[PDB]
């Protein structure tokens, strides 16, 4: 039944917020940043809404569909990643 | 005030020119009401092959625009619903020019009060009063008269008090609901049936016209159906087929619906995006959206069968179809549904509701197409305009069908956005009004037409609010996309189910002129229609609050 | 019964729509054709008589008959021997119904469906008339079908001892007509669930048949209903379907309108008539241009050079899209398809079920052999997508090697070993090994192991995805537009009514043009291409010079001169440009600097 | 220098010059105008009968104040008698108005109120005869050689669109023959 759909506005900051979540993130690894990667967070969001049922993308739908993909991409790192655990502060 | 014919007749003398003519009939401007009256005028000429011009004006200021624009020879001079409110003399000014004057203007307006300088005041007018409401409305004579040209202390205080008295009582009048009082193409056929010609194609203009404005009440209309259908008595092409015949092939009576899109579309969905079917059945959520199918279980409808065209139900499926409505609508007080408006039939080409005549037509109006923008995209409305214009044609038909299909498209986002605003609960209930605003949505743009959010607006008033207790109330809009916070603010009035006692008006129109001679910043009148305005989101806030009070209602 | 005919001779003649009328016009229009045919339109027809269409609608298959018999009557009238029955097509395109739901309630119903064909039978013959006679008697007889739903319905009546049934067929004096027999399939988008796709066989008879090439996307109509045949139960009857009449998507078919021709030269003069279609390819793709811009130049068909001796030009190319995943390759290759009025999508091993290799099976009765298909077959002479050309096994991997060029297959199976012609142009998109390191190494060392399998290759692209801050943001936010509320679908309606491609009208106007021009090279541009390669094949040798291992080839520069036609093509002039060839150069530069990798 | 057609006459010129011929009215109507070559006329007499011109015809029946009168020629009954006559005549044509085609296409544009069930009529009657007046052309077509043509009876409209056909022909088969002389 459900289907949820984002509002492009509020949208923006996390088109904003991934600039944070990539080139930062290159900063290690390799990269291991995908173009790929942010088409999930969207596919992340969807979820969330489903299970609150608002038919459309809410801002708390983000919030965990971020926090899904910071650490998520964040414990891929190695034992460095502590150091990089605190400049993803910013996107929690 | 004054009788249509010797107005006509007066015309005449002043008409037969080369080159021509020279007088310009006004399209004012958004309204189709006009747009009948036009051409059944339009043809009415080419009766006497009367050359003149054809302005389709949109922009309220755009006439001044076109008026301090282009006049030089005319000799005469013909508006269309405009004037009603707004005086021209102080609009154009005008400035008497030469008694027995080079220049004369017919100024149409359905809409009242009349302007307190229309009527009284003789110029270009020809005042549009006749023959509606004379009234009398005895009060203008009062506003002028008494007002003109207005020990000795006391028979001056005494005078200032009588004037005061006159300004108290002038100062309600022209301080009112504008509203329209009848579809003007009638009194306009009235003539044309006072010329004597009758053209089926101009009664079913009149009934074309008559339609305009159905969507809303009638409210007159109501006994205006047998003034039409008198002239369905007045008129008949032969007492027997004659079968088709293959060329007229003409209208007849039928029991209508205010189901949407009947021949023209799957009945399933023809309830389904039918405003009317709406809030009645709840259509949005999915608990009575079952229980229509419930009626189909009631009617014995296969549900594929309701997804079937229109055109393929069985004549069972047909001549059964109404009685099922008999059986089952009424349960559900969808019995206020079958109407005896009339139908054209053009046979091969198959017979069309003038009503979903109409919203074909509508459709034509948003769609089939720095400052500068707004005035090229209503250019493009205008632009546009033509186009469904063309509509108007009988020959073109084939065209008419992409407004056909269109319209489908229009409520399937207007059923879609509409319901999605539902489920956030948007409406502020505030105490004196219910209240609305859209600050975001997809295709905005598409909302940019008044109509557009007017459909929708009449399509969620009645939907909040069946009633619905308590209290029908007067519904709050706004929407933006681009050009800077525009959002365009459309009035809107609660509707009764079926049961219009009292006019009731329009009240924020006065109020939205409340603010708009406070500070009104960023606010504009520019829109020709007074239920209709822009604002600035920067500035709205506050014009809500300025709105929220003082109210006039 | 009788007499129901001039109802329709009626309509034939009493009706007109305004201001002329039709199937009367459409008749004489036919009869000079000696067409023998009429389309009808249903939802035309209740526009006339709302009573016999459902009149009709009733038993529809009982008064086909009732009306090539009445058309031929006025036509009769028109003609004033010998006359055969028209074949009329009715169609109606309002209620489209899925194959999903086949309902005995529908048999002997006519519906209008949307399809997509798996193949369809060789022609064979029905004899509309007959004469026949006693084998004993010497009694003189005739018989005709006139119509039919194969029953078989009729047989040899007995009564002439003589007996039993002593009349026989006269091939001869009899007359017939054709059948295609197709075999249909649901569209494969829905609603196949987890379950295989059912499939169906059409009726095609006469002027129906080879109207449809097989495994194209079709809308038709016609009649459900049942043959008990033999070759079940109990007593119960296999499921067939007649199609009238079928009216599809056009092409979905070499013939087209004159106008078109004209809004397309309206295209032809655009300055930005190539430039525009850059944009149309990718409305949702952002970037990669240049590939982007190498797609188009493969799109118009290859270079066909057929003079004496039979040595001849090939097409179209090859190219690879070889690259780190979010490459978007596999997914711009589902825009190929949509794009091209003929072609396959492969991501195998094969696609879906296809033999990579067209292969031999046997006929199940009567024994005997015949070719199975393969892809290169299926998209002959058109598009062909490839993906995991990597993962594809390496031994018909070899006959790709082989389809490229000869662009002919052969085969020895069985005692079938005839010569396929395969004109196919193919694309790789075969994903490269070990992501980026492999550009860290040699440019090589990626296709098999030996770049033998890039030789047959033309253009082939190595993806450079880098992690650039604006360019990612650019695209970013780029693909929450392309989301809800489809902020970017909206955009291309003004692209739309402005300039920008619809692609569907694109197909029309490229097929259009595949067969219209045959672009032939100003002698210039070649001597400025040949002085160009020469310092290529010297200047890369000279990257040679140090034995650095990577590669050119004389088809190499062959394979730029099928891009010299390319977007000439386009151009549509008799001539390619001396200008023209540049932007070939250069962005073949782009391709050879992979090689420079 | 026209270009197109130019060489055959346009539908839209023999049209225009069908207008020139005079046809009967009933004028609504009871300075002059002296115009040019019409020589008519004193002011009309109203509901009578007068011979006129035909495009003024249109004009006055264009603000409707006159009423055309209907071809005595044009009765489907009567115009049955022709393809009657024309059903058992596979050589000649019969008989025509020769300008007719136009007329009926003119005829029902605006004066088709005037006649008795003009409508859904004699469109098709005259169609019938329209096409086996033309079927005849191309099978006597066949027949087609210089240096004569006995055309016989035709209508023009139709005589015009064929124009392009045979005369393009016979000047090949004329030059042809007499160049092989
Ligand atoms: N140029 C581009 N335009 C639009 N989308 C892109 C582009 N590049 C990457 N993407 C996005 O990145 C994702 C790539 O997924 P996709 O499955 O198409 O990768 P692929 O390159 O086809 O995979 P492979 O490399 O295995 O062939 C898509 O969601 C796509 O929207």
């Amino acid at each position: 039944k459900i289907y949820p759909k984002l509002h492009q506005m509020d949208m923006d900051k996390v088109s904003r917020v991934y600039a944070d979540l990539r080139r930062e993130s290159i900063s290690t690894g390799s990269f291991p940043i995908t173009v790929r990667h942010l088409e999930s967070i969207l596919r992340i969001a969807e979820s969330f809404a489903k299970m609150r049922l608002s038919e459309f993308v809410s801002s708390y739908d983000l919030d965990r569909a971020i926090k899904v993909v910071v650490d998520s991409f964040v414990d891929a790192q190695k034992v460095s990643v502590r150091r990089q655990l605190r400049r993803s502060f910013a996107i929690y | 005030i004054s009788q249509f014919s010797e107005a006509y007749n007066k015309i005449l003398r002043n008409s037969s020119s080369h080159s021509s003519c020279q007088l310009v009939i006004f399209v004012s401007c958004l309204n189709i009401d006009a747009l009948c009256a036009t051409k059944m005028l339009s043809l009415l000429f080419k009766k006497q092959l009367v050359q003149s011009q054809i302005v389709p004006i949109f922009g309220y200021s755009e006439l001044r625009r076109h008026y301090s624009q282009l006049d030089d020879n005319i000799n005469s001079l013909l508006l269309v619903g405009f004037g009603g409110v707004i005086d021209l003399e102080a609009f154009l000014e005008i400035d008497p020019q030469e008694q027995s004057f080079r220049r004369d203007i017919y100024v149409l307006d359905a809409h009242r009060p009349w302007n307190l300088d229309n009527i009284f005041g003789s110029q270009i007018i020809q005042c549009f009063d006749d023959g509606t409401v004379d009234d009398t409305l005895g009060e203008q004579k009062e506003a002028y008269y008494k007002l003109l040209e207005l020990n000795d202390l006391s028979k001056r205080k005494q005078r200032k008090k009588q004037i005061h008295e006159y300004e108290g009582v002038l100062e309600e009048y022209y301080s009112q609901g504008t509203t329209v009082v009848n579809s003007i193409s009638a009194q306009i056929y009235s003539l044309l049936s006072a010329i004597g010609e009758t053209n089926l194609s101009n009664l079913w203009l009149n009934i074309l016209g008559t339609t305009s404005l159905d969507i809303a009440y009638a409210q007159v209309y109501n006994r205006l159906y047998p003034l039409l259908q008198d002239e369905v008595k007045r008129l008949t092409p032969s007492s027997r087929n004659s079968v088709k015949t293959p060329d007229t092939l003409t209208l007849n009576i039928q029991p209508d619906y205010y189901l949407f899109l009947l021949r023209h579309s799957s009945l399933y969905d023809s309830f389904y995006y039918s405003n009317y079917v709406n809030a009645k059945l709840s259509l949005w959520n999915e608990n009575g959206k079952k229980r229509l199918h419930k009626m189909f279980a009631r009617m014995g409808i296969p549900l594929s069968t309701a997804q079937e065209t229109w055109l393929y139900m069985d004549h069972s499926i047909k001549r059964e179809l109404g009685i099922i409505f008999d059986k089952n609508l009424d349960r559900y007080g969808l019995q206020d549904i079958i109407r005896d408006g009339f139908v054209r039939t053009l046979g091969y080409r198959g017979s069309i509701s003038a009503s979903e005549f109409v919203e074909a037509l509508t459709a034509l109006l948003e769609v089939g197409n720095s400052a500068q923008k707004l005035t090229n995209l209503r250019k493009r409305w205008v632009s546009n305009f033509w186009l469904s214009w063309d509509a108007l044609d009988d020959r073109k038909v084939e065209l008419l069908n992409r407004g056909i299909q269109l319209a489908q498209d229009l409520q399937r986002a207007i059923f879609n956005t509409g319901v999605a605003i539902l489920e956030k609960k948007l409406i502020k209930h505030l105490r004196i009004y219910r209240l609305c605003v859209l600050q975001d949505g997809p295709d905005l743009d598409l909302y940019r037409n008044p109509l557009t959010l007017l459909r929708l607006g009449n399509w969620l008033i009645e939907c909040c609010a069946e009633s619905e207790d308590k209290q029908l109330l007067p519904m709050v809009l706004a929407s933006i996309d681009e050009n800077t916070d525009t959002y365009l603010v459309a009035g809107l009035t609660p509707r009764y189910p079926r049961g219009t006692k009292k006019p009731i008006l329009n009240n924020f129109s006065m109020a939205f002129q409340q603010i708009t001679a406070e500070t009104d910043a960023k606010v504009r009148i520019d829109n020709f229609e007074s239920s209709i305005i822009e604002i600035r989101r920067e500035d709205l806030s506050p014009f809500l609050e300025k709105l929220t009070l003082s109210g006039l209602l | 019964n009788t007499e129901i005919i001039k109802s329709f001779k009626n309509f034939i003649l009493e009706f007109r729509l305004d201001s002329q009328f039709i199937y009367r016009d459409q008749l004489r229009n036919n009869i000079l054709v000696k067409n023998y045919s009429l389309t009808v339109n249903m939802e035309h027809l209740i526009g006339y008589n709302e009573d016999i269409y459902k009149k009709l609608s009733d038993e529809p298959s009982d008064i086909i008959p009732l009306f090539e018999t009445a058309i031929t009557q006025v036509a009769k009238r028109i003609s004033i021997n010998s006359l055969p029955t028209f074949q009329l097509i009715l169609n109606s395109n309002a209620n489209q119904i899925p194959l999903r739901d086949l309902d005995s309630e529908h048999v002997s119903k006519i519906v209008r469906l949307s399809g997509i064909i798996i193949s369809t039978s060789v022609l064979s013959s029905r004899a509309t008339y007959l004469s026949i006679m006693c084998r004993n008697c010497r009694h003189t007889t005739s018989i005709t079908i006139n119509n039919f739903n194969t029953g078989n319905t009729v047989s040899l009546p007995r009564s002439c001892n003589c007996g039993p049934d002593p009349y026989i067929i006269i091939h001869e004096s009899s007359k017939f007509i054709d059948q295609q027999f197709l075999k249909l399939q649901e569209i494969p988008e829905l609603v196949p669930v987890g379950e295989m796709p059912r499939n169906l066989t059409m009726t095609c008879d006469r002027y129906l048949t080879n109207k449809v090439i097989p495994g194209t996307r079709v809308t038709i109509v016609g009649i459900y209903s049942i043959y008990n045949s033999k070759n079940s139960g109990v007593a119960i009857r296999t499921p067939y379907i007649k199609i009238l009449g079928i009216q599809s998507d056009v092409e979905t078919v070499t013939m087209f309108t004159e106008e078109e021709e004209e809004e397309f030269l309206q295209l032809s003069r655009n300055p930005k008539l190539y430039e525009i279609l850059t944009n149309s390819i990718a409305p949702s793709i952002f970037g990669n241009e240049d590939i982007k811009k190498a797609i188009v130049c493969l799109l118009m068909g290859g270079s066909k050079k057929i003079l004496p001796d039979g040595m001849r030009l090939r097409g179209d190319i090859n190219v690879l899209l070889l690259g780190d995943p979010g490459t978007a390759k596999s997914q711009l290759l589902k825009f190929v398809e949509k794009v091209s009025p003929i072609a396959v999508y492969t991501s195998g091993k094969g696609s879906s079920a296809a033999g990579l290799t067209a292969s031999v099976q046997r006929d199940p009765m009567t024994r005997e052999f015949y070719l199975e298909g393969g892809a290169m077959v299926l998209a002959d002479g058109g598009v062909v997508c490839i993906d995991e050309f990597d993962k594809m096994r390496d031994e018909d991997r070899v006959a790709i090697h082989e389809a490229m060029e000869q662009q002919t297959i052969s085969i020895a199976k069985a005692g079938i070993t005839t010569v396929l012609n395969s004109r196919t142009s193919v694309l790789a998109a075969a994903n490269p090994i070990y992501g980026r390191y492999d550009d860290l190494k040699s440019p090589g060392d990626n296709i098999d192991f030996q770049t033998t399998i890039l030789s047959r290759f033309d253009m082939i692209f190595i993806v450079k995805d880098d992690h650039n801050e604006e360019r990612d943001i650019s695209i970013a936010n780029h693909v929450i537009n392309i989301h809800t509320g489809n902020a970017n679908a909206m955009q291309n309606q003004q692209e739309e009514n402005g300039s920008e491609i619809s692609i569907e009208k694109m197909k029309r106007y490229i097929t259009y043009c595949r067969l219209k021009c045959a672009p032939r090279l100003s002698p210039q541009a070649a001597e400025k291409l040949s002085s160009n390669f020469v310092t290529i094949r010297k200047q890369l040798l000279i990257n040679e010079l140090e034995s650095t291992e990577r590669p050119i080839t004389i088809r190499q520069l062959e394979a730029i001169i099928r891009i010299t036609e390319s977007l000439a093509k386009l151009e549509l002039s008799p001539i390619a440009q001396e200008r023209h060839v540049d932007e070939a150069i250069r962005l073949f530069q782009a391709s050879t600097m992979d090689a420079a990798s | 220098l026209p270009a197109h057609l130019q060489q055959t006459f346009s539908p839209e010129e023999i049209q225009f010059i069908v207008e020139n011929e005079p046809i009967k009215i009933f004028p609504r109507i009871t300075w002059q105008l002296i115009t040019t070559d019409d020589k008519a006329l004193n002011n009309m007499v109203a509901m009578r009968s007068t011979e006129v011109v035909l495009w003024i015809a249109l004009l006055l029946k264009q603000q409707s104040k006159c009423s055309i009168v209907a071809p005595q020629w044009l009765t489907t009954k009567e115009l049955d008698r022709k393809i009657q006559y024309e059903k058992t005549h596979p050589d000649r044509f019969s008989e025509l108005p020769w300008n007719w085609l136009v007329l009926a296409r003119i005829l029902f544009n605006k004066a088709k109120d005037d006649f008795h069930d003009p409508i859904h009529e004699l469109r098709g009657k005259i169609q019938d005869l329209r096409e086996i007046r033309q079927i005849k052309v191309l099978k006597g077509l066949k027949y087609l050689n210089e240096s004569h043509l006995q055309l016989d009876n035709l209508s023009l409209l139709e005589i015009n669109e064929l124009r392009p056909f045979i005369t393009e022909i016979m000047d090949k088969l004329r030059e042809i023959h007499t160049a092989s002389l």
